[PDB]
């Protein structure tokens, strides 16, 4: 809880760093895919709004 | 051994190859192939001749011809058919167009 | 030891990658595939032609999905050609959403699909299909041979002329089940010109447009009355006037088989409630999945 | 010549597995980043097009 009785374990540094790199890559890929999905959703919304406007823009013109 | 049979009278049950798609197109193939006849067997000259002759027939430009005018077009192309069967065919095709005169 | 019977992926594959994948499929006797779904994988002309060759060589693909893939004019050419009626292609349901091919693409499809007799559900929503090209669909409905199920026409440029042509076609069509034409710029309401004193003569000149719209709504009423099969409709995100809303409300009263419909949001609120209450009785009863006791 | 002598070098399978998996993750990052850039350009252009569609409203009302 409070003591630092960390016996000198010389575990495999290379394997730990490789696991860290692989975890970093997986996290980066998931973040990239998340951003891609949200950007695609926003672009789809923008295109739908563009088509809506093309159909819309009637009230003020008629005024 | 012991002549323990046994022949089976294989009745082909009507439970194979049932079409799945109900009611928009899938018969489109048949008449399409029929169309290919006049999409094959006929020169386009008769096609154009009939297009123009009907457009002359289509006095209202509605693409359609009534019973009298349909007999008009059949006779103009030298069609000799009994009244009855042509009448039932026209009635069937008008049922295919319930909302068209 | 399974096989690829249905394909569903959502990553861009590149024209070279897609082409190589699909040609390798074509050169392999792989007939187990039954469905493929890709959104925005961008097969385009070359990928589409690859799938066409595979389909014609194998004739076993049944389901496909190509939304948001940016299919061009030559891609629609491939789609139309591979859909010939002597091909005997097992394709079941087709979808090409988010593809602004327009009239050119729709005609390229219709080359064989206008009279094709294979699919079940074909969707072309958010494609800005021009109104003129609707004539091609006009040829699809005037056909007496009919064993397809669905046609999506939401988000295109069919407009008022498109709706009139579609209803003309419905006047002969006797077997359509579900149709979706919403979000197609269809303008029924004239606008906010409801104070005539602002323009006293606005009524006199406004003769063709208003009479044409009344004809369209009357044809809609007649089609819905005589429609013995079509019971699914969608008019969301469209310009549907209150008068048209009330007219449709009165007309649909005779045809009570319609198990679902949609109307524009700015239609009369009381009319919206009336339509919802009337259609509540028309909801189909969900058939329970008969769970056969495995033995 | 390089015909027969494919000697059974006991190269470490795990090391090259790790190296090529990191290679694959790096290629995945490159592809995901390019896709995100394409879709973000698309979304920004769509947003600008919808704004300038309300600005077609704007152009109509400015004429």
């Amino acid at each position: 809880m409070s003591k630092k009785s960390g016996k000198g374990k010389g575990k495999n540094d290379g394997d730990e760093l490789g696991a860290e790199k692989e975890q970093v890559l997986r996290t980066k890929v998931e973040s990239l895919i998340q951003r891609l999905g949200h950007e695609q959703e926003r672009a789809d919304r923008a295109k739908a709004a563009e088509n809506e406007l093309r159909a819309r823009l009637f009230d003020l013109d008629k005024d | 051994m012991d002549n323990t049979g046994k022949l089976e009278k294989q009745l082909v049950t009507l439970n194979d190859g049932l079409p799945k798609k109900p009611a928009k197109e899938i018969i489109e193939e048949l008449k399409h192939h029929l169309y290919q006849d006049f999409q094959k067997f006929f020169s386009e000259e008769k096609k154009q001749q009939y297009q123009n002759n009907f457009a002359l027939f289509d006095r209202d430009n509605d693409k359609y011809i009534n019973l009298s005018e349909l007999k008009e077009l059949l006779t103009s192309v030298n069609i000799t058919f009994p009244d009855d069967e042509l009448e039932e065919l026209y009635n069937e095709f008008c049922l295919t167009s319930p909302e068209a005169d | 030891d399974e096989n690829i019977e249905k394909i569903h992926l959502w990553e861009e594959l590149g024209p070279v990658g897609v082409r190589s994948i699909m040609d390798s499929l074509t050169e392999i006797p792989y007939l187990h595939t039954k469905s493929i779904r890709l959104w925005k994988v961008k097969a385009q002309d070359e990928g589409t032609r690859t799938i066409c060759n595979y389909m014609e060589k194998s004739k076993t693909i049944e389901y496909l999905d190509l939304m948001d893939n940016q299919v061009g004019s030559l891609g629609c050419e491939f789609l139309g050609r591979v859909l010939h009626p002597q091909i005997e292609i097992p394709l079941l349901k087709l979808k090409l959403d988010h593809n602004e091919f327009g009239t050119e693409g729709l005609m390229q499809l219709a080359a064989g699909l206008c009279m094709n007799s294979v699919l079940e559900k074909l969707s072309l929503n958010y494609c800005a299909i021009t109104a003129e090209g609707s004539k091609y669909i006009q040829q699809i409905l005037s056909f007496v041979n009919t064993n397809l199920k669905k046609l999506k026409m939401k988000g295109n440029l069919l407009k008022n002329e498109g709706v009139h042509q579609l209803f003309r076609a419905f006047k002969v069509n006797k077997t359509l089940e579900k149709v979706d034409l919403s979000d197609n710029q269809f303008d029924t309401t004239l606008g906010d010109d409801q104070d005539p004193e602002a323009n006293p003569n606005f009524f006199e000149t406004n003769k063709d447009a208003i009479e044409h719209n009344k004809q369209i709504i009357e044809n809609i009423c007649e089609v819905l009355k005589a429609a013995d099969t079509l019971l699914y409709y969608d008019f969301r995100f469209n310009n549907i006037s209150k008068t048209d809303a009330k007219a449709i409300i009165d007309c649909l009263e005779a045809n009570k088989n319609i198990y679902y419909m949609e109307l524009s949001e700015h239609i009369p609120k009381d009319l919206i409630e009336r339509k919802k209450g009337l259609m509540k009785k028309r909801k189909p009863k969900k058939k329970k999945k008969k769970k056969a006791k495995k033995k």
